[PDB]
């Protein structure tokens, strides 16, 4: 068949068998649907002078791509090297791009993860289709695709890392996906939601009491929330909502429920929400009291007429922490296992008190980021120069963009311990103007010994009671 | 002919933009080694003759033949 | 413990540095079981000793370099074993 | 001398087993046992043993001299071409009159050009065609004559290979062994010009598809053997019981780099340079050289009449975290 015909029955069979569900035939009729996703974008450019089918371009399952690929990969879809280099190295100057390579991913999107040992929540996402599964993060998201199956645009893939035992990549988005299936309008809640308003619901989170009558349901600008939060089982994360800003009130609530924890993605700051089916709840020693959702809890977007209000030194060189919240771009890494990074070079940025490692396998420079409510310190132990901020609980990191850089090369010396630094954190609470030098310490060992006369995986290990941890044991006499 | 002569201007673009059709000639970057050899030009370089390196097809017989 | 010399010298990146131990005051170091550790020393003593070689005509001189024909410089430490600590290098292993 | 004396007793090796570990790991014939460096010198040649040592020194330490072109046929190594030789070759061929009847037929198809201002440069492009269709670009092999190996070299990057050609009275032919038989993006494909016997472009019909374009095919085709790319090196291993000048003479075996791409690849150069710094560190005494485990053979060579016994290195890699 002619080329482009002979491109069309690739494609039919690409589809038939990789690409449509389990759950439905290899139904032909889901062939043109994809065939006019790609004619669409691709002539919507007019840039693009081509075909009318994009012939260049080809069709990759989530396996193939898995077994397959294993470099950084950019399909910046239906875009010249012009147009890519203009995208690229915006991220700029001298930003190490992506490669350009004209694929095209088609998948369902889920929170569910390959694992059925459980629900497997955690917060995740993925990817799924016939061949396999792979996890992804995805900018500015809408919860609605849930669920849905796509054509993916402007997409890049990131491969697993040397040191990594997982060995899984994870996909990255940069435009909203185009659903195969026609377009699903739905209906939206026409009734005005009664909802407390928030002087009345903050009144009520002083006094639980009085949670009678008013429907358990809320509303507000997101004004705070945390990073989130993980218990041994549990896993939560809290927000606040205000009636403006300044504002008299702010009501803080959690999120809870397994099913729900992908919500903690969506959100976004100053953007107003509404929560329904709520409680309020009064966590161990926490007497300032929390709303809570549900089993039945849904949270949704604020608009006007969705909404039914309803009101019933060197003398002591002990020194302050500034709270703050900033946005910028990283520029660099001082130590990725442990946590450092260099936000636009001028103000140092640790990490270290979230549990962080979400974030870890996408931080690289050129990755925009917003933080809210985070100190800020000054002077810090180990003489060392720049200012630091320091992200904790109570606040939380936002993405503002990914990164079209590339990632660097992998070497033990860099890439090794993160368990080491982590448990150092957290089993001994030190203070960041001491954790600093608690770093550049083994820093300094691993200089003398590694590898030569011991290993880094053996040497920088987490210490464990089946053998303790030389990178441990050299310090506690000083550290202690 | 359309798609025909879009597929030998795609080629004959590649070509041309990468054909030096007027001006002077240019220079392309170099690497560590190649700029050191470049400098280092009037080096005799270290070589060694094959025979030194197992030309010896006899012994060659003889230790394939070894456990 | 060298094998030219005998003297035990603590060896790591860079190069090395002979040592003279002593297991605790007036008492010597006696079991070979401790060659091939960690040794970690923080109340310890660096030394030195200067073996210039000059040829000074007058004392007058000694207020000017322009007359020391040479120089060497020995240089070790020396410390208690009740001080630092003895780590056993965990038979390495994958 | 004073201190010379005694630097002639403190540089000595040390014995054969410390507490750190090796730096090189044999992936065969590791039932072998050690053999001391002084017990094989009392043995003839040929035979294998399995050894450890130290690099009390390296060559060539100006390690831009480390890679060899190699013909298997004739067993004999081949020193690199130069940028400026591949110059003094595709200087020729930009005077050169394109012919009418090499333009356009069943195989290829041609456009011209005359750059100006580089003293009216004349240039002509062809584009082999796949069962008579232009093949897409992933899969287009294409044919230059005039142009220049920085402007050969960057369309390589872009088609998926292209041979240097001059206009050959019956066909187009490879305007000189001297320069690339085949420039595939970073990778220049030279061959021996003793065992060459080569063809002109239209005996790429005896290709068995014309989408692959393999170089060893399209080698075969027009008539060249390829040359190999290899690593080349000669090494003090140190033994303390004694020292050994064994060679080295592989690709991406040992170091683990291709020896085709390292010229063209900084990040390679790097990699190598520090592996070799890595095993003999700059300037600190070889008291603190690690230990270095391979498996060696040993031979005859009489290329001096008799004699000139030599060894050579065999199925050993750098481990994998000490890179
Ligand atoms: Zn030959």
């Amino acid at each position: 068949p002619s080329s482009e015909q002979a491109w069309l029955e690739d494609a039919q069979v690409f589809i038939q068998k990789t690409l449509c569900p389990a759950v439905k035939e290899p139904n032909v009729q889901l062939t043109p649907l994809v065939i006019d996703c790609v004619k669409t974008v691709w002539l919507s450019q007019g840039r693009n002078q081509g075909s009318t089918l994009p012939l260049s371009y080809s069709f990759v399952s989530v396996q193939d791509l898995k077994t397959h690929q294993r470099l950084p990969c950019c399909s910046h879809l239906s875009w010249s090297s012009s147009a890519y280099q203009a995208w690229a190295q915006e991220a700029g100057p001298n930003g190490n791009p992506l490669p350009r390579e004209q694929l095209l991913l088609l998948g369902t999107l889920t929170d569910l993860s390959a694992d059925l040992e459980q629900e497997c929540r955690n917060g995740s996402l993925y990817v799924r289709d016939n061949t396999g599964v792979l996890s992804c993060e995805l900018i500015d998201l809408d919860l609605s695709w849930l669920g849905h199956l796509f054509l993916f645009p402007r997409w890049s893939y990131l491969p697993p890392a040397r040191w990594n035992s997982s060995g899984e990549g994870h996909l990255e988005l940069w435009d909203a996906p185009v659903p195969v299936f026609p377009l699903t309008i739905s209906p939206g809640p026409v009734t005005p939601i009664p909802v407390l308003y928030p002087e009345s619901a903050s009144c009520l989170l002083r006094l639980r009491n009085k949670l009678r009558g008013v429907q358990r349901n809320l509303a507000g600008s997101l004004v705070r929330l945390s990073a989130l939060v993980k218990s041994k089982q549990k896993a939560y994360f809290i927000l606040s909502l205000g009636r403006s800003h300044p504002a008299v009130t702010h009501v803080s609530i959690i999120v809870q429920v397994p099913a729900q924890l992908v919500w903690h993605r969506a959100l976004r700051p100053g953007t107003a929400y509404v929560l329904t089916e709520l409680r309020v709840s009064k966590i161990r020693g926490q007497r300032q009291h929390v709303w809570m959702t549900s089993q039945s809890s849904r949270l949704l977007l604020l608009k006007p007429e969705c909404v039914q209000e309803l009101e019933l030194d060197p003398e002591s060189l002990v020194r302050y922490s500034r709270l703050l919240s900033y946005s910028g771009a990283v520029t660099g890494v001082l130590n990725e296992p442990a946590g450092l990074y260099e936000l636009d070079g001028q103000l140092g940025l640790c990490l270290a008190y979230q549990q962080f490692r979400g974030l870890r396998r996408v931080m690289r420079p050129g990755v925009c980021l917003q933080l809210q409510d985070v100190h800020l310190l000054q002077s810090v132990g180990g003489g060392t120069r720049r200012p630091v901020l320091a992200p904790c609980l109570r606040g939380a990191v936002l993405l503002q963009s990914f990164s079209r850089q590339k990632p660097g090369a992998h070497s033990s010396r860099q890439a090794y311990g993160a368990s080491l630094y982590e448990q150092l954190v957290w089993e001994r609470q030190l203070g960041l103007p001491l954790y600093l030098w608690a770093t550049k310490a083994l820093e300094e060992l691993a200089c003398k010994l590694c590898p030569h006369v011991l290993r880094h995986h053996q040497f920088l290990q987490h210490s464990s009671p089946g053998s303790p941890s030389l990178g441990l044991q050299l310090l506690a006499p000083t550290l202690d | 002919m359309r798609e025909d002569q879009e597929h030998q201007g795609a080629l004959v673009c590649l070509a041309e933009s990468c054909l030096t059709l007027e001006g002077p000639c240019t220079a392309p970057p170099v690497t560590h080694w190649a700029a050191s050899r470049c400098k280092a030009t009037g080096e005799a370089v270290y070589t060694v003759p094959s025979s030194m390196l197992c030309i010896s097809e006899n012994d060659q017989l003889i230790l394939s033949s070894l456990g | 413990a060298s094998s030219h010399k005998g003297c035990l010298q603590l060896r790591d990146q860079s190069g090395s540095l002979p040592c003279l131990l002593l297991a605790k005051h007036s008492q010597p170091l006696s079991d070979p079981r401790l060659i091939g550790c960690l040794v970690r020393a923080e109340r310890f003593q660096l030394i030195v000793e200067r073996d210039v070689r000059s040829s000074f005509p007058s004392w007058k001189e000694l207020s000017m370099p322009g007359f020391i024909q040479k120089q060497q410089a020995r240089v070790y430490v020396q410390f208690f074993l009740a001080d630092a600590l003895i780590l056993p290098v965990p038979r390495p292993c994958l | 001398p004073s201190s010379g004396s005694e630097s002639d007793l403190v540089s000595l090796y040390e014995v054969e087993r410390c507490q750190q570990l090796s730096a090189t790991i044999l992936t065969d014939h590791q039932y072998l046992e050690r053999t001391p460096l002084c017990a094989i010198l009392k043995q003839k040649a040929p035979q294998q043993y399995r050894i450890r040592a130290k690099l009390r020194s390296y060559k060539p330490r100006r390690l831009f001299q480390s890679v060899k072109l190699h013909c298997p046929k004739c067993h004999l190594l081949q020193e690199v071409p130069h940028e400026g030789d591949l110059d003094i070759i595709f200087q020729d061929g930009a005077t050169k009159t394109p012919d009418v009847k090499l333009q356009n037929t069943s195989l290829y198809d041609s456009k011209i050009w005359t750059t100006k201002n580089q003293k009216g440069r004349k240039v002509a492009v062809h584009f082999v065609k796949n069962n008579g269709i232009l093949p897409l670009s992933n899969e287009c092999l294409l044919l230059i004559e005039g142009g220049t190996l920085s402007e050969i070299c960057k369309l390589s990057n872009k088609f998926n290979s292209v041979i240097p050609v001059r206009s050959g009275h019956e066909d187009l032919e490879l305007l000189d062994l001297s320069a690339p038989f085949l420039i595939q993006g970073t990778i220049h494909h030279y061959g021996c010009k003793q065992c060459s016997s080569l063809r002109s472009i239209q005996n790429l019909n005896s290709l068995v598809d014309k989408t692959s374009w393999i170089p060893s095919s399209v080698a075969e085709a027009l008539g060249i053997v390829p040359l190999q790319y290899v690593f080349v090196m000669t090494f003090t291993l140190d033994d303390g019981t004694g020292v050994l000048e064994a060679y080295l003479m592989d690709s991406d075996k040992f170091f683990q780099i291709p020896a085709s791409e390292v010229l063209m690849d900084d990040d390679l150069q790097k990699s190598v340079d520090m592996i070799m710094d890595m095993f003999c560190p700059p300037g600190i005494k070889i008291d603190a050289y690690p230990w270095l485990e391979c498996f060696i053979k040993s031979y005859n060579v009489t290329n001096g009449t008799d004699n000139q016994i030599c060894y050579q290195i065999f199925d050993t890699t750098v481990a994998e975290d000490v890179i």
